[PDB]
């Protein structure tokens, strides 16, 4: 209902501004609030009454409004400010309600590279005893958030029965993903080994497991 | 002995929160900085100013406790137009009554002046900006305020209409006063938009 | 510090009624001039205010939801609650309770603070399904990774802890994958000293509240 840029970015120390465009019925007539949502948490209040900060919100966050538009300025940008920022206002239309902007994902660029730890697990005895077989490729603590996963049986590649999550932002601004390869117990026992190959940045790592 | 101020007589008698006992006359700024925090009008203002001359003995007393409203909300009647210490407030000697549990029952209150001094009693009416505002505050769409003493008769109706914004508010409050004589009673009846007395003033001339 | 806690996550069948409760602690729901609010986040969209309610009963709702929404207050339990009727998949969301702290007018309150941790409500006709849990055994004077695989549950979320919460260093619980079957699976892994493998016990604790399933699994070498 309120319009925000879907993304914004800055490098540490910079000032970044996040805009919120409304109408006469909402921003034009009523106080604006801003909310910050860090990854994994509920939104928290950042700005109320257009430009007031609650206790524990530093001066670097500055709210302003003019006409039917509002703006949030974040000075001295820090890596911990990566979050979704939401504007909100009362809207007078149709007897009234709170409305929110769509949110702006703020990324802080220039963070230090970290290559992923790749762990590959074979199917457990218990799962094999239940007549199923899953290989589990765990990929954690990498930055930035793009990875490629490929699987192999012996030396030949395998595409069928693979499920891979989208890279997800941890609390420490690094990323996690996983990939699952479903096999019959028989395919697991028929081959010499299976492999998970993860490429991130310009590095490729291959892990291998074999029936014991 | 005179009384000088940087507020209006209206804002001082109503208890405007932005504003913090015997005198010959009152002289007030033409344009005080603290008049009516919630915008509106004060009826028969000059007549009241002239009456408050050469007054002896002036004491505020509680005549209708804010806590005596059992079926209306007395705690919601605040506004960002009337800030006190960065939080929304309201004139302190009258009560902006609100519906309670989505209901606004008809009010029928009387106060008999059982003192021996004259009492200056103040009350008001709220003119909302639109019909949706009227539902949100009072529930009842069509409302009245009836006031009666032995010398006075009011049968008021709020005007629901959009005005230009003043202190953020496009609605209006209008205030009235009377001198209640000892052993006379003032009678109020309302189903909405009533700004009720809480504190009144003893007057000796 | 007032604190808010929504009731547990769950499944609701289409056209039924979603019911949630928020428990307030550290202060009285009837103390102060606050409004008690519900706000939801539909997956991959934004934030939508549902409404809020005063302790003595009056409430204000979002007009797009008004006809299906009712809220109530229970001052003796220090709780307030939300009923959303005739639900569809459009009502799948994380539901947050929150306190609107700053009155600007008799019915307009701003500054949602604090918020609860949300609660995920999934609207679906499919049946709830508890997970199967399998150990991911470490295979090794350094460090070893061990974990547990949480297979085939519905709906989200599950939570995983290790040794009842006593073990937090090195714990990574990964986001779930959504299988083409419509079931979720996830993994949790912890990194520990290789030396302690013979002497220390590692148990992962899997909780799936939508089905009332609690499963512990010992993860041991080989
Ligand atoms: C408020 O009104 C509802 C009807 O919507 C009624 O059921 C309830 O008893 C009332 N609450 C109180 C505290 O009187
Ligand atoms: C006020 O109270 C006195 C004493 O009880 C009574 O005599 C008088 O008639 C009352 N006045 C009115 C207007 O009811």
């Amino acid at each position: 209902v309120l319009t925000q840029p879907p993304s914004a970015s800055g490098t540490p120390g910079q000032r970044v501004t996040i805009s919120c465009s409304g109408s006469t019925s909402n921003i034009g007539s009523n106080a604006v609030n801003w909310y910050q949502q860090l990854p994994g948490t509920a939104p928290k209040l950042l700005i109320y009454s257009n430009n007031q900060r609650p206790s524990g919100v530093p001066d670097r966050f500055s709210g302003s409004k003019s006409g039917t538009s509002a703006s949030l300025a974040i000075s001295g940008l820090q890596s911990e400010d990566e979050a979704d920022y939401y504007c909100a206002a009362w809207d007078d239309s149709l007897s009234g309600s709170w409305v929110f902007g769509g949110g702006t994902k703020l990324t802080v660029l220039g963070q230090p590279k970290a290559n992923p730890t790749v762990t590959l697990f074979p199917p457990s005895s218990e799962e094999l005893q239940a007549n199923k077989a899953t290989l589990v490729c765990l990929i954690s603590d990498f930055y930035p958030g793009a990875v490629t996963v490929a699987w192999k049986a012996d030396g030949s590649p395998v595409k069928a029965g693979v499920e891979t999550t989208k890279p997800s932002k941890q609390s420490n601004n690094k990323y996690a993903a996983s990939s699952y390869l479903s096999l019959t117990p028989e395919q697991w026992k028929s081959h010499r080994s299976y492999s998970c190959q993860v490429t991130h940045e310009g590095s490729t790592v291959e892990k291998t497991v074999a029936p014991t | 002995p005179l009384i000088l101020r940087d507020c209006s007589v209206a804002g001082w008698l109503l208890g405007n929160p932005m504003c913090d006992p015997e005198w010959s006359y009152i002289v007030e700024k033409a344009n005080p900085v603290n008049d009516l925090c919630y915008p509106g009008d004060f009826n028969d203002y000059e007549e009241l100013k002239h009456l408050l001359s050469r007054i002896n003995h002036f004491e505020k007393i509680q005549i209708i406790p804010k806590s005596s409203w059992s079926s209306h909300e007395a705690s919601l009647g605040v506004s960002s137009a009337c800030p006190y210490q960065r939080k929304s407030s309201f004139f302190r000697n009258v009560v902006w009554l609100i519906k309670k549990n989505s209901t606004y029952p008809t009010i029928k209150r009387s106060y008999n002046n059982t003192n021996q001094e004259d009492l200056l009693v103040l009350w008001g009416i709220h003119h909302p900006n639109d019909a949706a505002e009227q539902t949100k505050l009072y529930q009842n769409p069509t409302t009245y305020i009836s006031v009666g003493t032995s010398t006075l008769n009011q049968r008021l109706v709020p005007r629901i209409a959009t005005r230009s914004k003043v202190n953020g508010q496009s609605g209006r409050m209008e205030f009235f006063w009377t001198i209640l004589k000892p052993n006379d009673a003032i009678n109020f009846e309302s189903n909405g938009n009533f700004i009720a007395p809480e504190y009144a003033y003893k007057i000796v001339k | 510090q007032v604190q808010l806690q929504e009731s547990g996550p769950g499944l609701v069948k289409p056209s039924q009624t979603l019911s949630l409760t928020c428990t307030v602690s550290g202060g009285s729901i009837s103390s102060g001039t606050y409004y008690w609010s519900w706000i939801r986040h539909h997956p991959g969209k934004g934030l939508e205010w549902i409404g809020y309610i005063y302790h003595s009963g009056s409430a204000y709702y979002n007009p797009s939801l008004e006809s299906r929404v009712t809220m109530s207050v229970d001052t003796s339990k220090n709780q307030f609650s939300l009923k959303l009727s005739s639900v569809t998949a459009a009502d799948t969301a994380i539901y947050y309770c929150a306190r609107a702290e700053n009155l600007l007018s008799p019915y307009l309150a701003e500054g949602f603070d604090p918020w609860g941790q949300g609660t995920l409500v999934t609207v679906s006709s499919a049946s709830t399904k508890g997970p199967s849990v399998f150990p991911l055994a470490p295979s090794s004077g350094g460090t070893a990774a061990l974990g547990c695989l949480v297979k085939d549950y519905f709906p989200e979320p599950v939570t995983v802890s290790w040794n009842s919460g006593a073990l937090t260093s090195g714990v990574h619980t990964f986001p779930a994958v959504l299988q083409s079957s419509g079931l979720y699976s996830l993994s949790s892994v912890v990194t520990v000293p290789s030396s302690s493998l013979g002497t220390q016990t590692y148990i992962c604790n899997v909780n799936h509240k939508p089905s009332n399933t609690k499963v512990d699994k010992k993860v041991e070498p080989k």
